């Protein structure tokens, strides 16, 4: 994908993450587990139910529409009509596939984003109070139990709190 | 200790296609292509349609004696015609202006058939027992229910000149026809005017019809033709047929309601008990998605019809397990 | 079951978050 | 010391929608879709349309002693009809093709009125002062400017054969009419000859017309009727008039200039001295932007017609104080 | 946004910046304040403007179109007339309405884009002269006077005569 | 040790179009409108077209006598008229429906001329030597090669009655005319019969003529004029032709055979031993390209028409050596 | 570009590269040159064969249309076949200049993500072995011979066979 | 007032960088 | 030449990669 994440350098997905789109895997003493990250799904969930609305609002209601019949001498007028439902319906179908097509790639690519900026936002939270080690993972040069988990993930991680720890511990 | 930062991944089979990949297996997407119907003509919003069964268009207007059962309908939501609509003329000829006549009928939503012209009281100094085998009923000749076919009475045609006004605040079709016998002698038989011409003439129309006299091929067994015609009188207005041979005059015309979105259809399904806001020739469409790919003839609320044979958007993430 | 973690009217995420 | 990197926010309150959200507040944006008008008629570079006014095509080109003022009319750039355009034909009958001729108009930038048969001069052996009270004129009765009523003269109807060859270097329209009256007293009263014809002949032309006696409902209190008639005589080419009885002669005739970009237009706005590029029934158009959503019909050199309510797109940046 | 900077790590605008889509705000002694990036701003601007050019250039004028007259028997054929009319007004509605819809989305894309390669390259610039204080600042590790930050706007930044000193106060 | 990160440049020139940029050269892109044709007329899918050269439609069906090398053709591909395809009415008059007419041969792939009524058999009352040097042939008086002027024969012309039953197994295509002479002399001198008519009948087809004695102004210095009408007889039909004047007729009738993908297309172009799945008038297309430029009539598989003067899409970098 | 690259923090391309649209140019002992990322480069070219295929393919073909005849009194429905045409005509000339136009700018965007994310793998290998001398070069500190190099190409890096080395030579 | 900073012949940044 | 590089039906890469 266009920002690397998705099918990059976090390699698969999880199928231990029932509840969310995007989130997070924790590894402390007190345990183990996933944390689906359920405000940016619900944000996304939004966004893709925009999309989706607007592709059905966009295409407004069809209203009746039947043949229409011609003598053995107004061949000419039948061929026009008949010229006519065809160009319609080849400009229609083209339409409607060429629409799904480019939404695709933009909604894969808006995934791709998010898990991207989500993986950004705990690197900057966590700054060098933490190593990267590859696949989306940090691993903490401190002890962080679940409330310290809980902050990083709601965006409020307390970095003096673990700075003097996590510097000794990187040496 | 470690957090690692992730994305869904679940058991979906679906897949999608992009620009740049086709294929991607994909944690959620929708279908926006309606591909089911319920195989059914329905109600359109609680009004039946028209079945006009083994009758079309024409022989349901003129009164074709197959069509019988069709004359006390008033209302409908659509007309259903069939591939085995083949009862129409009778007796052979041309109708003119036929296709505009269905296009007229494809906006009406009910109508009233009323005698125009009585036939015990209309036509004193004419016969008007005319039949035919050409439109046989249960294997006797006889006759269109809506028109009458004048003969001579007691050896003379007399000059003819009836009209009648449209008191029925709504337009009023009226169809008549005129016949070509295949020789003159038929012609003098029938009647007993060698130069005879037929006038229709109303505020808005007029028209003159002159016997053509000739052999023909044998259309189910009739050398001579019937031209069959048809006008709209307009509200208050009045029709005036004036003749001295040859006419088929009206005896039944028609009150017209106009409506919206109604039409005509050719189908083979079969009429249930149901309702629904969208019928198609193979089906009832119930669906909020805004592609179908069932049929391009729609009568009612619809999606909008396409040649897709999938159209599938994607709404999660590509699924890796 | 009848819980649901997300408002998703169109049904874009599936039985995900659904309980 | 700090240095941050951030970017721009205003008091703008235009939003926009995207495909992931609606009503986007942003900075700065660009309106695509023109919705003003003057609500006047206009120029059209600089060139005045013709407004028919109570008249229509029919009334005008026929020469309706109603449509009197627009007798000396010579260039035109559109021409406008009313929702009252309803002086056309006053004695009642057909105006033949007369959609085809509306579209003939369509692509006529100018003509000249001409006297094709002088009133004086062609006609020595029949009346030419023949009136009607349906084609009234300031209390008495009169008859179409472009017209001639042909009648009997001292009890005799003479066959008349007169000719015109189209020396204007330009197509020449030329209108007639063919009189059929209510019953054979009047035909012979006004023509003297009962099985009277009219036949019209250019080198690509040929039509026979025949008189159809029958009385009508009372339109415009006349029971007779009266069908009207056109073609388009090419440069060089002659026209022939030969008739016993019936014929509604021409007088006037229009050798047409062709041009561009006209066409005819129904609207209820009043003329005003504005000029445009862009004309609709609605109001005149001054605007470089790509799509309105004012009217569909258009002269001149106009934006796309949409229905679309807003077509706001975004130029800057989510505007976030 | 896609790349999340708008409304994402910046998160919010500036009312006193008023000379720039894009720029910076300075804090030293010699007193702080904003600088529009004029030369980015201009070639949005010039981005941005060949953007709607296009989509007027596209949309070529419309010359006279009026309507047509039909008889009484010609319901079909004024029928057939008013079908092409309103396809056609159909797929030109539509068009119009997701070209500004998906233009739309990509424009905000654009300038977020812009803002993030911008706070990108100061920090490439900086490198560990300077420490990384969320919301888009940047706090040098010492004196940097107003051509300094010139010279941190220009794309001339000398981290040779400020890295002693810097890694001096780092400590 | 340095390691570095790049992209390719190269020498191309290659420019193409952004929404945001004009004029980026780019690594690599293809076209995909295809401008090129070669400029000849060529077989479709191994079957050559038909050129009518001097002739249309019209001279080609009657057998006018400048189009008998087209008499033996009997398969084609696409027919080819060019801008000086003027013969075909010699004898001036009206084609009846001749657009229609064309249209059904749009969809013809080959037929079979043969002989419906034979000239030394089928009229032995009447002369069937009839010529007029508006048809001339090599400098003397003819006529046309499918048809046969009946005139009278020892100062009698009776009246005729003849028929065909169609035993082709397809559609026969039955051309006639009927002539309108000038004045009543020539009418009695021709047909003996001041009051003629013509009647033509099939099953489904049932007309009749009478002639319009007028002077018109002089077509290829002919005062009298001659109509053309044609009819589709079913397999297994009969078509009755009876006249006691004024017929021209059928001699040569065509039994079509109906195919897919044909047309008639006006072109300036030349045949060459050439062989295209898409031709237009200007010339042969061999392309897998979508979009083409070069004319918007095509016969067979072409790309799509587009008025673009360049679609090029890039598939590399921007290029910046 | 929306990612910074292409005409980016990375100025130039190398018309030295001529076997691949990314690759790498090394520089040791060994010698000097530039070594082409075949891999990377074929996913792209799969992925616009794609894009190429697909308009190709949605445009069908176009069977036999050609123009039709109508008499003097015909001129109103002559009038309506032009008006078919011409609005047909004016659809499918849009939709191609708007489509090439929008999967143009979408290419660009692709392979300037595709140049971005190479380089954030290659530094995400590298870590604090090399340091960042930008316009997409890094400089080792430490050895790297030509099987290091590819070392680095093929995504196979041994940080800690270097990692004392070059913390001794980083000081 | 009368100099602005950008050239903008489509008024696409509105009042910005005008004086 | 004769040797591609990639494997490219369409010639989007053009002479890239190709002996
Ligand atoms: C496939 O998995 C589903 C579980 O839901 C899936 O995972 C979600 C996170 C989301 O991605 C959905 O779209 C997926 O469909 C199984 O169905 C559920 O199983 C749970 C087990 O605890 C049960 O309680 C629910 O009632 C089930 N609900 C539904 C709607 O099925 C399903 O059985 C799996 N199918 C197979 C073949 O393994
Ligand atoms: C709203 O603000 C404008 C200032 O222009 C805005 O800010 C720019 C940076 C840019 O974003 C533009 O697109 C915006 O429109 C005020 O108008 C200006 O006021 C000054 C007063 O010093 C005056 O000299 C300018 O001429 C004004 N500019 C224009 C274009 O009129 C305006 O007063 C503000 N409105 C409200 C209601 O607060
Ligand atoms: C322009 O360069 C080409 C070489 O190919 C270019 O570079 C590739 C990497 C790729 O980007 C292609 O799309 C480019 O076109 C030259 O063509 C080759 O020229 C050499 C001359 O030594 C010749 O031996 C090769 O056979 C040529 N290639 C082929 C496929 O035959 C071309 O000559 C250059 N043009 C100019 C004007 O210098
Ligand atoms: C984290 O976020 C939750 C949700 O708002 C809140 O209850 C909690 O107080 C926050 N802080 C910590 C330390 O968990
Ligand atoms: C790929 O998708 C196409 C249609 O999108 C389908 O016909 C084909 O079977 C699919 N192939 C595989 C291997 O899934
Ligand atoms: C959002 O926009 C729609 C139309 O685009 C409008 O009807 C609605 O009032 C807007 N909502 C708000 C909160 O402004
Ligand atoms: C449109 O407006 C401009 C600006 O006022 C004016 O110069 C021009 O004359 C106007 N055009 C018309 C046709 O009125
Ligand atoms: C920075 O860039 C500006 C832009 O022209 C230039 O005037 C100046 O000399 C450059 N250097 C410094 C140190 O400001
Ligand atoms: C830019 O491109 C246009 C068409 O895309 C062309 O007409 C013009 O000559 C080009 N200009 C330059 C300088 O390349
Ligand atoms: C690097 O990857 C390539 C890929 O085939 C492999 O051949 C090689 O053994 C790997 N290791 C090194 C040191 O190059
Ligand atoms: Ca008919
Ligand atoms: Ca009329
Ligand atoms: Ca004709």
């Amino acid at each position: 994908g266009l920002f690397g994440a998705i099918a990059g350098f976090i390699e698969g997905g999880w199928t231990g993450m029932i509840d969310g789109w995007y989130g997070y895997h924790h590894q402390n003493e007190q345990g183990s587990g996933y944390a689906a990250d359920q405000k940016s799904t619900q944000n996304a969930i939004n966004g893709i139910t925009n999309k989706v609305n607007t592709v059905i609002e966009k295409m407004n209601i069809q209203f009746t529409a039947v043949g229409k019949e011609f003598n053995k001498l107004e061949k000419r007028m039948e061929n026009l009509n008949k010229k006519v439902d065809d160009g319609f319906l080849d400009i229609w179908t083209y339409n409607a596939e060429l629409l799904v097509l480019l939404e695709n790639e933009r909604t894969l690519d808006f995934h791709d984003s998010n898990v991207k900026n989500l993986y950004e936002k705990v690197k900057s939270q966590l700054k060098n109070n933490a190593k990267e080690i590859g696949n989306g993972c940090f691993e903490f040069y401190h002890k962080c139990d679940n409330e310290c988990m809980e902050s990083v993930r709601n965006g409020t991680y307390d970095y003096p709190k673990y700075s003097e720890e996590s510097k000794l511990n990187r040496e | 200790d470690t957090i690692c930062i992730g994305y869904h991944a679940n058991n979906s089979t679906d897949t999608v296609d992009t620009v740049l990949e086709k294929n991607v297996t994909v944690t959620h997407s929708v279908n926006l292509l309606e591909d089911s119907h319920n195989g059914k003509l329905c109600r359109l919003k609680g009004i039946a349609p028209l079945q006009l069964g083994k009758c079309n268009i024409a022989g349901w207007l003129l009164g074709n004696p197959e069509c019988d059962p069709l004359l006390p309908v008033r209302s409908w939501s659509y007309i259903v015609e069939t591939p085995n609509s083949e009862n129409g003329i009778c007796y052979p000829g041309d109708f003119i202006d036929y296709e505009e006549l269905r296009e007229q009928l494809s906006s009406v939503s009910s109508f009233e058939r009323f005698e125009i012209f009585p036939k015990e009281s209309s036509w004193p100094n004419h016969n008007t027992n005319g039949v035919t085998a050409a439109c046989s009923h249960e294997g006797k000749s006889s006759f269109y229910r809506n028109l009458l076919w004048l003969t001579e009475k007691e050896g003379s045609y007399p000059k003819l000149k009836n009209s009648y006004v449209n008191k029925k605040g709504k337009e009023v079709l009226v169809l008549w026809g005129i016949h070509h016998p295949p020789n003159s002698k038929e012609q003098q038989n029938l009647y007993q005017n060698e130069n005879a011409y037929v006038s229709v003439v109303t505020s808005n129309y007029n028209r003159r019809f002159t016997p053509e006299i000739a052999e023909r091929p044998k259309v189910r067994d009739q050398a001579g033709r019937m031209n069959y015609y048809w006008t709209l009188l307009k509200p208050g207005d009045t029709i005036i047929f004036e003749a001295n041979g040859n006419l088929i005059a009206p005896m039944y015309a028609f009150a017209l309601s106009r409506g919206f979105g109604s039409g005509i259809i050719t189908s083979n399904a079969s009429m249930h008990e149901c309702n629904t806001k969208c019928q198609t020739p193979l089906g009832a469409i119930n669906s909020s998605l805004p592609y179908q790919n069932i049929h391009p003839v729609t009568i009612g609320e619809c999606p909008k019809y396409v040649r897709s044979a999938k159209l599938r958007m994607v709404t999660g993430l590509r699924n890796i397990p | 079951x009848p819980v649901s973690l997300y408002e998703d009217p169109l049904g874009v995420a599936g039985g995900m978050g659904v309980y």
